[PDB]
């Protein structure tokens, strides 16, 4: 068969990922412009939300050194690929778990609907990449919203997961934080209620 | 009109199959007995048709749609046309024909017992792009018995024709599929004396080009006679 | 020595060549645009002629599955490479022999004179490429006209053929068909009167 | 009724694929985590059904007629069933199932886009003869995509079921075709750790058994656990 | 050491096993004679019983594509190997789980006692071979009856299982279905209450 | 009468010597120029004579007594006749002819100066037994000069004819003797392109079969076209 | 692919073939029972005929050392394989060309019709195998009769020859010898009117 150049092999980010990608967290001075957890500016169109979660290992222990990268469409279901701090909305963000509480947060808007390659609409979702020491190759997942039951039921992606019980691992639970709309998305790397992780 | 501005590397007639290759019975009576006469290249030989303005149909290159869906292994056959110098051959005409999944050809003369596929014709044409790339969408043809020796079977193959920039470059060949065990047994294939040459007719499975949950892909690059500018003529 | 990439090796067209290159002949539906046997439209300048011939094998038996390609200059001795069905004249064409009669025909104009690389005029000729089952690599030949004996005599190409007698094998015989100017050009692949084939 | 007169050579569990073969995704949740409990052979394990009196239909073994003619490569799949000691296994039940020429299975759950073949069922059964021989006539199956990795394709294969002399010999396997480039990339093939074991599943082209101008043939011999008499028990 | 020919390697049955072995299940036309789930005809001697069960994966999820093969003695403790649809009782049978409910059924008679190689009687049992996609090599198990406690206690086979707790996994639970004697035998491939599987 | 119940594996015309082998001078004018015409097997080709009722003389197979005692090396020439499947060919006609110890043939046309042996004919026949075995007792033939190249010599050889089960299997060949230096120099031997095929014609010294203080023995096994039952025809 | 043991390789019969297969011919004493040229005894049913011919080499020269074997059905179109000198008819015979005249003869009956494998009747014919010095592997041919034009036209075998002119090479010309029905069948190994030779 035909073989291309092999891709550079992945390696765990290690426990010091923060020094390179989450300066503040590392307890280091940050530079002028940093890629962080505030996707939307107050004046950004859409429903402003707060996302938060915890990461658990197979022992049910918090993973306090995790690093997360997110990709989502704006409120109009459009991917804003031109990253700029001046933008009212950025499709890309970064977050990390606190060494204390071990909880990450993100400030964004609920994404609009986008269609799959076959033209079928996907339920509103946020694409998540999880990195950490102990993780050889980043884990891919999707965050869906519990208040999009109808859309969720028809998602061609959610539907690819054979076991319905497993689908539930991808649904963030709507809540309120200081009277603000928030969604909690905990990730269970392993065991009971282990989060669905994708390959693409 | 066309101009005589190029020379083409002389063909290696020890690389290409010879005229008389007795195991391919038909070649006996259809091969010259006199030596070919060599002649210098002139505008007659170094020019040829350019098909850029041919009006191609939407599915000229899609054998799945150009004639229901045909029964058979869905594949994409893609590759590049380059000359001996490794230079892409753009806007060049690539035509192909082949049997259906059972080895049955849609031709009046084909009496093989495997049935025709109501949805399959077996003909395609494609103009290489700017980079020399071409592609066809089809079904993997079946091998088929032919009246050579008493138990001869052509390995699965796709007939190909390539124009190139001149009549000097025009070529007709066959694409064979990687690992086909019939390959080494074929008197036609074996018309080629050099095994290295045979390898050049073998399309390789190309997973990188496959459409997951849809079709597989084969890669077949073609090399035409190298073209150079005339010098000190 | 310097070696380049080797050219893809040729393989016989096989008996079903028509399917790919002579649809009508295969007795299959044709496409909107087909490359066929009519190089010139009625309103094309030059002397309109009909070309016909039969192809013979070593046994003197008709080759009924042969496929032919032709390349010639227009009446002004110009090679029109931009192939277009809209054109009055195309320098390129395709023909095949009947499964019955086994005769091919071509509708064109007598080609004008072209000079060889040395700037010497070549006698009016049509370049031919013969393909068929049993032929591993296509045969190259040239069709000259019996009515151009003066030109023929000075042809730098014809002159390369050592034996005068072999030169004769390349001369088409002028005839009339329906009071139309025709030339018969029979190809004898092998044996007595074996047509001269070229390498270039 | 059946008699406890035999002993069967213990299976080599390192030769056969392991239960847990992560690359074959489904194997994860469907493999035990506890070790198998070994038990001595008893009448319960050393006997099994004899299908001699099963009323087989005329074309039970002919996939070309048991469901128009199917579209695809006409082939004979034949071989012999023997035990590890090389002793023939006569009057044993051999069952097979496969996809059509396009890799489509005639089963509810098969949603692959390759169409069904109106003249193809894809099921056969044959009772080995006196000499342990069996034969089937069918069409070569096409590979097919499956939801394992994002671009997984099973090599063309035929599913096989062989009864043998007892429930201890009963086996389900897959036949693969000689030279298929998909073979080495298959996670299911790869459940088999030893390359030599993989070889045992590859059917070899068999020109000797083909019917000229008709169909080709493949040879697939099957080896069941060795049967010996009990001694000093 | 002496090495015999290696036994042909096993491969998973795949999702489409039904097409070959459970035609009616695959939603395909069956043949004149099929090997199915009715081992005994109504007029067969012994206690007529119904067997039913579900197969679960390591996640506790139903295995809807399983294929099962059974081998048991008649009421007399005799293995009837001569398989014939005419027979009142057949020692061999086949069943599969519904793609809906995911439960298999078998219509048979309670097997009689059979002695092991050493002359010790085994408790009434049914030998089972489990096949399915995800199963590289079939799983062997045995179904014992909860109403043969006395016999079960002395089973030389049952007694080979080190941990008594695991023996319970092989005991089918007697019930009644439509006023008929039935036994439920669930198979847990992996995890909590994982069924004992044998090698022989 | 005979019945068409068998098929014969197709002959490998690249294994056997070709018709045109210019070094063997006579072959030039006695080889066809047209290709052979392949035809399907019928009762005409799959049947042949059975010589079981031929009335053979007591010493038909004993060249030492079938014509004093001849001069030359006493040797038994024995072997088995089997088909490609390794099945013995019982009751088949094996005929042999050879020169004397001096390489002189008892034929009018032989004018070689070596003398004739008053007690040596040079002809034998033997029907193979139930196990496909045949045997001859004769003297080892001498090499002989022939008018081919200016100094050509046939290695010592014994001519063989074998009937087999049909006209399809019938064959004529020559046995050569293990270690003979003339072998590799013989244009007749050399008509066989493949060195491996040549090896098949070499009778091996067989001390196991020799009669101590009497005669030596050579083992020469013959393989005829594999015979199989028709299927799906 | 599967390889069987290779067939023992053919070798030319050589010039002294007669000593082993045509004793009378070699001018040597014959044995009690010889396989020769009289397939039919006077009292054999069918039309008694005389076959005769010559063998030509590629130079048009007589091949005076040829050896031929024949196989044919009896008048009833039946193959008599049990060879016996006592038979009124034998399906098998042998002949050779005179060192003088260079002509062979055979005494037989006209063969009845036999069907090919497909159930189609073949025209009456005699199967021949030609042996001789210069011939590495015996040549196979068929002898058909000029007076069975109807049948010849329909022969599925004769129809397999592409060029109709070649079919004529297989037709024996009926004649009379001493008022006896004869058929002359000459074989041209090579060149002008080269006889058709088969592979099966
Ligand atoms: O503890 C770890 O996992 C660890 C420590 C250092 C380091 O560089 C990496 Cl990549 C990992
Ligand atoms: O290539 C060959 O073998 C070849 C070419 C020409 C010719 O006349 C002959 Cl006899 C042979
Ligand atoms: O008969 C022939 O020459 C023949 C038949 C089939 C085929 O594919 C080719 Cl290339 C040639
Ligand atoms: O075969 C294995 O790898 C295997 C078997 C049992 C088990 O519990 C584990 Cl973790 C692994
Ligand atoms: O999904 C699977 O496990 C699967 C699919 C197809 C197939 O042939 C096999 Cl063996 C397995
Ligand atoms: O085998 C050969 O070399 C061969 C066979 C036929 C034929 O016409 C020629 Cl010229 C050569
Ligand atoms: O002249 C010949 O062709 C010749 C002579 C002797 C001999 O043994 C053979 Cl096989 C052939
Ligand atoms: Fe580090
Ligand atoms: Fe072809
Ligand atoms: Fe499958
Ligand atoms: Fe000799």
């Amino acid at each position: 068969p035909i073989e291309l150049l092999p891709e550079t092999p992945s390696q765990t980010a290690g426990p010091y990922v923060h020094i390179g990608l989450a300066l503040e967290a590392a307890g280091n001075p940050t530079r002028d412009q940093e890629i962080w957890n505030r996707l939307a500016k107050p004046d950004a169109p859409g429903e402003h939300i707060l996302l938060l979660g915890q990461v658990y290992d197979g022992n049910g222990h918090l993973v306090r050194d995790s690093f997360l990268e997110v990709w989502q469409a704006d409120a109009n279901g459009e991917y804003q690929d031109a990253y700029n701090l001046e933008n009212a909305f950025n499709s890309f963000g970064r977050t990390a778990t606190t060494f204390d509480a071990g909880e990450w947060t993100l400030h964004t808007v609920k994404p609009g609907v986008v269609n799959n390659a076959a033209g079928v609409p996907m339920a509103p979702h946020i694409n998540i990449s999880l990195f950490a020491r102990g993780i050889n190759i980043h884990l891919h997942t999707r965050l869906y919203f519990d208040d999009e039951a109808q859309a969720n039921a028809k998602c061609p992606v959610l539907n690819l997961i054979e076991q319905p019980q497993r689908r539930e691992t991808l649904i963030a639970k709507r809540c309120e934080v200081d009277g603000k709309t928030a969604y909690r998305f905990d990730i269970r790397i392993q065991g009971e209620g282990e989060t669905v992780f994708f390959d693409f | 009109p066309a101009q005589d501005n190029s020379r083409f590397v002389i063909r290696d007639r020890n690389w290409h199959p010879k005229a008389l290759t007795p195991d391919y019975k038909t070649s006996i009576a259809r091969s010259p007995r006199q030596a070919l006469v060599s002649i210098p290249q002139s505008i007659s030989e170094t020019t040829g048709p350019n098909f850029s303005h041919l009006g191609f149909g939407a599915h000229d290159h899609d054998l799945l749609l150009n004639f229901g869906l045909p029964i058979g292994e869905r594949i994409i056959v893609a590759g590049r046309v380059v000359d001996q110098y490794g230079k892409p051959v753009p806007n060049t005409l690539v035509e192909m024909w082949q049997a259906n999944a059972g080895g049955r050809y849609r031709h009046k003369n084909d009496r093989y017992l495997a049935p025709l596929d109501p949805n399959f014709g077996g003909v395609g044409r494609c103009l290489t792009d700017s980079d020399g790339y071409y592609s066809f969408r089809t079904i993997k043809p079946g091998p088929y018995p032919w009246r050579n020796g008493p138990n001869d079977w052509r390995p699965a193959h796709i007939h190909f024709g390539i124009s190139g920039p001149s009549i000097a470059t025009k070529l007709i060949t066959q694409l064979y599929f990687e690992g086909d065990p019939l390959i080494p047994m074929c008197p036609i294939v074996k018309s080629i004396a050099n095994p290295e040459a045979v390898q050049q007719l073998i399309a390789k499975l190309d997973m990188n080009n496959a459409n997951p949950m849809d079709c597989l892909a084969y890669r077949f690059d073609i090399v035409l006679r190298g073209q150079r500018k005339t010098h000190f003529e």
